[PDB]
């Protein structure tokens, strides 16, 4: 019963720490996005 | 206001040859030209060609193909009259073609039947038909769960080394049995289209294609990483070209692109040359308008225009597995289905490496024979069950007893999909093969021996009992009596199997 | 008083005109490509001033052949799109040309695609909910009138057929219309689409516009607007409730992207146009209830990388009114609409606008069927016996509830013969309310499939 | 008829020449320097035509004492290098101009530098091992005879090493010609080599052309392909076999980059120049070998930020027969040569070509590493004693697996100080196979790492 | 700024005055789409340097007035709608080191 | 650059030199800004190419 | 150690090492809690918890938040106070008593209190 | 209590006082509740907090 417990509790925990980490990566890969295409454009603007 | 009207005049003034008056990287700058029109084809004095992508008021940017170095500055610069346009016939079966329709595999000169524009339009929607009838790749996966229809856009998406380019010539090689039947309305013709792909590997697949006996019906269209970004960007456009000339003649065709992220990235550095303004990744704001263009050529046309139809399998490389890039997503939101080929699965030992699952076909059902549908519906299911229940391959014993048979079955049936390389199932062999693991008659063999079960049944039936695979083939459904008669024959064949660890089969 | 082209970049083309004649913002403008091949009269989209009296323009056709100094003729207005009940029943493109009859459509009455939304003091104040008469939809994720509502899926869950069906219901329940605004529309879904209204003989109640993939991003981008524009013909003219789809809406996203790409303009957030929240507030607010009517909007939204935070879906989801998302799981169950009645949700089930004794069995609903998938790992891996009599008697209510959920759906007529039902909502409700009080828990699961509502659950449990 | 400096930018410079006499594409032009400290004859390489008879050259030396209006002097000809069997047993620079004995090839026939690669006819694939004596690239990654090779690693993780390592093992055991192409990489390394190489009595039969990363970008760009050209006259001009080592090609790329935006090229993907692709296919595509005639090539790449995702990598693994992708991951974990068991792949790893009991070892050392590879996420932090006794036993033998891919390589003997080994290819299969059956489960970890064959195994079992 | 000048004029004769934003985050949004048309190279998120200022400009005058001033006021509810709960954002950031 | 030149002029006349560089961080921020300034072009992470 | 001296330096690794420990588990912390760590590493883990929250003070500044008053701790204290933390002569006391705290005496009278 | 109750939410068993303490807290939960457009003047909030 103990286990059953834990091993539930550790689920959530895990299925949170997922969301969490969708979301930071989700939001990393959007940042790398909004970098690159600075780089590029910044490129573009000096021609 | 009269300066206003000199102007219209002087305006209105305008062979025609033009200058070059810039030039590098691929890209040249032509004065003159007036009577120029969009992608037309120039010719330089070398013997060079080029095409005119960029129209501005004081010269044409022309992208060169290839033979670039040979361009100076002041040389006169000729315009060919016509857009791009290839050769096309029956005489580009079994060769091997640059973007422009050149034979490069040194054997003679091709007879063209007739010249086709890159840019033709695409069949309407009033013009096309459903996609109706399957296009067998041979692979148990794809056929079985993700079908390909004649006429359907299937995107083989997947990582280096993956199996991409293996799916592809694997299709190709299947269609030998229906290319030999002689049946128009069977016969489908391929082309394989590599872009940017180093020449021995392209020499690997006509070497894998020829001794396989396909380059007979099957056309490759080269522009190899040496040729200009011209030749890479053209070659797709080249290849559906061709593709279309055979399809509105009645004919089927096959086209492999090899690989879409390769036309990318040409028409990417021909933009950024040129001058265009970039979006994400570098990309001009027309990479999805490229890739829909050459996509929306593959069609099932209506019978009223022959009933031809052409298939596409546009391969796309993706990096880390991340199929949210852009190319990835555009190709996937063009394409009716998607392959989805990863590294993990391939090196756990699945064969072709499909994800079943998010891997996934639209077209579904219509594009399976009734025997496939029938007899694969259930293997989905059964696959989802079993990724579902992996997790308790350490702990089957407090399982119920459902759960455990379904374990069993999926661990067999992921056996029952793999597939060597090279090795295409006709359909009815895939039927039978399905046949073996859903219903059941694969429980009793051991995980480790169903390829091989698998691999001499088919081969028993085909030397002994050939009737069920003709009445496969001729009926495109399995009928009670031929289903009794396989279950027959896969029972007098367990008795005789010997498996891996010496046990036994009942 | 003619322009001259005298900048082709792609789909980009500039067009020098006289001092005193340049066209103004979003002209549409004709110019010929007389190159035998691709023969076309591209229509030109003015979408800025360079001054000097030149105008950029995005081409509606591929500008492949285009000849520097062709004459450009500026037709006066925006992109006009034809209007009227006769464009019901046929299949149009972005630029309003017919495309299964070619020249119709050039008589009837152009609207402009380009038309503000319904004044302030003209919008309705109250939200008014639209009972399609689907159980599932008004009960669990009851429609806005007027609103915006998610509709997530793919190929094998029924997507079409809910399509055909909220068709149906629209023009049969409401006496309305339906325009189905096909951006980025992939042509063999375009033509599968309008073989499948043909044969449910929907279509006459139809009117489809597609924004096909294959050409440039300016018509992907003015095929919703065009769309629209007939549902407004539809509500403001015509008096008729329309019921607006729109699939895809991300790919109109992506078309305005992509033209502000092309014109040079630098790329904002993930790489989006800076204007993506005007573009999106110009189509959206313009589906609204006013005087009375409405053009009700289902909209297939696409979420890139599974990020609902991606500024895509973000700023298409401040619209969304209601979200029904169709799973392949609750469609293999054989359950039609094949609506996830948990992934699914409505902004208008509050207690405050649907009535209180609605949202309260609404929630009941919620919470069996929460329960009941909390148990389906239980029940697929240590099979139904280890449940106890609470569990068992739980799963014997969802299992029920889920099933009543189905309907037999109008456009499964064809199939059928069966007539399509229109349950009234207190029914719904009612009906609702008994099967988690439990008082048809004892029926037969077969009994609830595809029925509609509670007499007809009564008939077919004396039939069975 | 000479032409004048207009412009100076870095390595970059603007001549203009007058119009008659404006210089080809890849044309070789002469400037001076005449400042007393760093006095020299400037090689420019012509690569673009401005218009208005300018052109602009990318440096072959640094531009530093340059002055505007500087004479300019045309060669008529790209940059040639001399070929032959004279450049063997030598060190040349990216010019030919030769280094430990100044004035050495002015004499011999002279090839221009750049020149299309081999037709599509004469191309024949190639489908022979070769065997190293490694252990892992000799099970996992089989090697092409007369196919293209490549050894990718992110920064420091041993390109150097291994690649000296497999200098010795192939050309110190081979017949032909050898050609080393020190692009871009460090000069210690460099010197190393061509003393190991002089020590050895391999330097007769090696040509070495370094363009090493304390020259400008030209001579990055310019020294792979002088050093190619010197492989193709070994290839078609003297129909040997011919080894040609690149280290590091992806400064190739990364030089074209540097040079890029002073070109006036846009940048692309992160920072790269547009002609990436193009660029590095026409060098890469000289690299062939055609039928008759085989180069066995053997090019480290460089993988920028330690990410195989960026475009120079991505773009170079299509180029290859042959894939030793080197990780840090690995490195850091002590298991040198630090080869990534998964990641890196061989084209000829086909049961057609290598045998059905190479293949299956192979494959079964594939799926073990990959199940381990799954498995340390649960590891870590759940524990080893969780996982099924298959697993944990699958665990153990993934780990002396892994540990047994370690070998102590000769060109390694300053790293660990033990001398060398080679292990024969079907001493490998018979290992790795006994290591996937158990055979060798009950000794402990450490008797697999660095330890070259079974009778070492033993003797380092004995030991601990 | 409307709103804050409606507010502002009343806030300095005397009276008191609450003033909300539904969102400042679509403000935001507006003036990268104009700081961008502009060609002003972006930053953070795409947004231009002066987006903390475009706010906290905005928002640094809601004032408790002094008695020398008549003793007004205007309360600021700027209304931020992050993203799955994204608190750490850019703007969320700013607009809580503003207010 | 000048820390390497005082090192380089007593290494070419046969003496040992320890050269430290706290911090080529700093160096290629600097290069950076100094490119901006002279409106070179950028690469990858705004640093020159 | 030259200037803040032998005992405060000591003290100052000792707790920052407890910490880093900490800071290392929290990715087993996060999903399996307290419980599954090694028996040194779950003492460990209780001793940084203590620690983490002794670090926090009631400030002068915090006043006008919380209306406690803010307390002030010299160096010595502090030092002593920490020393014994990691030594392990405070594992008995709830970690609710560190809260804000700001001393030893203080930090008995709240352990009192609880 | 926000802290307390997840605490709770796995806790095999609870002392009286942090049973006292979750009891409190599920009640002022429900307290701070509050329906749409219903605002309460400060006497009624004081009272109701009370
Ligand atoms: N079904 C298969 N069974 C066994 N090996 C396979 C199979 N498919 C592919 N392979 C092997 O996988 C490796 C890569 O295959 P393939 O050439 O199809 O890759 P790809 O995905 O096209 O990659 P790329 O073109 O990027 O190198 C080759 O060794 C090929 O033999
Ligand atoms: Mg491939």
């Amino acid at each position: 019963a103990s286990r059953r417990r834990a091993m539930k509790s550790a689920t959530d925990n895990a299925d949170d720490l997922i969301k969490a980490l969708t979301l930071a990566a989700n939001r990393e890969r959007q940042a790398q996005i909004t970098q690159e295409i600075s780089e590029i454009v910044g490129g573009a603007n000096a021609l | 206001a009269d300066i206003e009207g000199a102007i219209e005049d002087y305006v209105s003034s305008f062979e025609e040859i033009g200058t070059v008056i810039d030039a590098g990287d691929g890209i040249a700058h032509v004065e003159g030209l007036p009577s120029v029109m969009t992608q037309e084809l120039l010719e330089f004095p070398g013997g060079v060609l080029g095409v005119a992508l960029n129209l501005d008021e004081h010269s044409v940017g022309a992208v060169i193909l290839g033979e670039f170095e040979k361009i100076e500055e002041g040389q006169q610069v000729k315009r060919t009259g016509e857009v791009l346009s290839v050769p096309v016939g029956d005489a580009f079966l079994g060769r091997v073609v640059n973007p422009l329709g050149q034979p490069i595999d040194g054997q003679g000169d091709i007879a063209a039947e007739t010249r086709r524009a890159l840019e033709l339009q695409a069949p309407s929607v009033v013009q096309r038909q459903s996609v109706s009838e399957p296009l067998q790749t041979g692979i148990k996966a794809i056929d079985a769960m993700t079908p390909i229809g004649r006429g359907q856009r299937q995107l083989i998406i997947g990582d280096r080394k993956t199996g991409k380019t293996a799916v592809c010539v694997d299709t190709i090689l299947n269609q030998r049995e229906a290319w030999l039947t002689g049946d128009p309305k069977q016969q489908v013709r391929c082309v394989y289209v590599a872009i940017g792909q180093k020449g021995t590997t392209i020499a690997s697949v006509k070497r894998a294609l020829e001794e396989g006996g396909a380059m007979e019906y099957t056309t490759i269209v080269a522009a190899p990483a040496s040729d200009a970004a011209g030749f890479k960007w053209l070659a797709p456009y080249t290849g559906s070209a061709i593709g279309q000339h055979w399809m509105y003649n009645g004919k089927h065709v096959l086209i492999v692109f090899d690989d879409l992220s390769k036309q990318a990235d040409a028409y990417r550095a021909i933009s950024l040359l040129l001058r265009r303004p970039p979006g994400r990744e570098a990309f001009p704001g027309d990479v999805f308008y490229l890739h829909s263009r050459l996509l929306e050529r593959c069609a099932k046309l209506s019978d009223e225009l022959g009933g031809g139809s052409m298939t596409g399998l546009p391969i796309i490389e993706t990096k880390a597995n991340d199929i949210s890039a852009f190319i990835p997503t555009n190709v996937i939101s063009i394409t009716d289905g998607q392959c989805f080929l990863e590294s993990d699965l391939f090196n756990q030992g699945v064969r072709p490496a499909i994800n079943v699952g998010v891997s996934v076909s639209r077209v579904g059902g219509a594009a399976q024979i009734k025997a496939m549908k029938e007899v694969a519906g259930s293997l989905r299911l059964d696959l989802s069950q079993y990724r579902e229940l992996e997790a308790f391959a350490a702990f089957a014993s407090d399982l119920d007893a459902a759960s455990k048979a379904q374990l069993d079955r999926g661990a067999r049936l992921v056996e029952l999909l793999k597939q060597p390389q090279y090795s295409p199932l006709a359909v009815e062999e895939q039927v039978v093969a399905i046949f073996l693991g859903t219903q059941g008659h694969l429980d009793s063999v051991p995980v480790e021996d169903v390829q091989r079960f698998e691999s001499e049944l088919l081969e028993h039936v085909k030397a002994s009992h050939s009737d069920i695979f003709d009445g496969i083939r001729e009926t495109k459904k399995l009928s009670e009596e031929a289903e009794e008669k396989l279950v027959s024959v896969i029972n007098e064949f367990k008795k005789g199997f010997q498996a891996s660890d010496g046990s036994s089969v009942v | 008083t003619a322009g001259r082209v005298v900048r082709i970049t792609g789909p980009v083309v500039d067009v020098e005109f006289p001092r005193g004649s340049v066209p103004e913002l979003f002209n549409a403008l004709h110019a010929e490509i007389t190159f035998g091949a691709l023969a076309k009269t591209l229509t030109l989209e003015v979408a800025q001033h360079l001054g000097d009296s030149l105008v950029r323009c995005i081409s509606m056709q591929p500008t492949d052949g285009l000849v520097r100094g062709v004459e450009v003729t500026d037709t006066g207005a925006s992109i006009s799109v034809p209007v009227g009940d006769g464009v019901k029943g046929h299949v149009f493109n972005a630029l309003g040309d017919c495309l299964d009859d070619p020249g119709y459509g050039k008589d009837f009455e152009h609207w402009s695609i380009h038309r503000k939304p319904p004044a302030f003091s003209d919008l309705e104040p109250r939200t008014e909910m639209l009972e399609t008469g689907l159980k599932v939809v008004d009960l669990l994720t009851p429609y806005v009138r007027g609103g915006k509502i998610a509709l997530f899926g793919g190929a094998g869950v029924g997507k079409t057929v809910l399509i055909q069906e909220m068709i149906n219901r629209i023009a049969r329940n409401f006496g309305g219309t339906s325009v189905f605004a096909g951006v980025g529309e992939r042509t063999r879904e375009g033509n599968d689409l309008w073989v499948e209204l043909a044969d449910a003989n929907v279509l006459k109640d139809t009117a489809l516009v597609f924004g096909q993939m294959d050409e440039p991003p300016g018509t992907r981008m003015r095929v919703a607007l065009s769309a629209l524009t007939m549902a407004e013909f539809f509500r403001d003219e015509q008096g008729q409730d329309v019921l607006l789809f729109i699939d895809n809406i991300f790919r109109f996203t992506q078309a305005g992207s992509e033209v502000s790409t092309l014109l040079g303009r630098m790329p904002s957030a993930v790489g989006y146009q800076p204007t993506l929240a005007d573009e999106m507030g110009e189509l959206q607010e313009r589906i609204t209830s006013t005087r009375g009517r409405s053009i009700t909007s289902m909209q297939a939204v696409y979420v890139p990388a599974d990020d609902y935070t991606d500024p895509a879906p973000a700023t298409t989801f401040a619209h969304l009114d209601a979200t029904t998302e169709l799973s392949r799981a609750v469609f293999s169950k054989g359950i039609f609409p094949a609506v996830d009645p948990l992934a699914s949700s409505s902004t208008i089930l509050d207690p405050a606008i649907v009535g209180d004794e609605h949202y309260r069995v609404a929630q009941e609903v919620i919470r069996i069927l929460q329960r009941y998938k909390d148990l389906q790992d239980i029940i697929a891996i240590l099979g139904i016996d280890e449940l106890s009599e609470e569990d068992k008697q739980l799963v014997n209510r969802a299992r029920r509830i889920e099933r009543f959920l189905s309907q037999n759906m109008m456009a499964a007529e064809q199939f059928t013969g069966q007539p399509g039902s229109t349950v009234p909502l207190k029914e719904t409700i009612e009906a609702f309310d008994k099967l988690t009080k439990g008082e048809f828990d004892h029926l037969p699961e077969q009994a609830f499939f595809l029925i509609g509502g509670l007499d007809d659950l009564a008939k077919k449990a004396e039939s069975l």
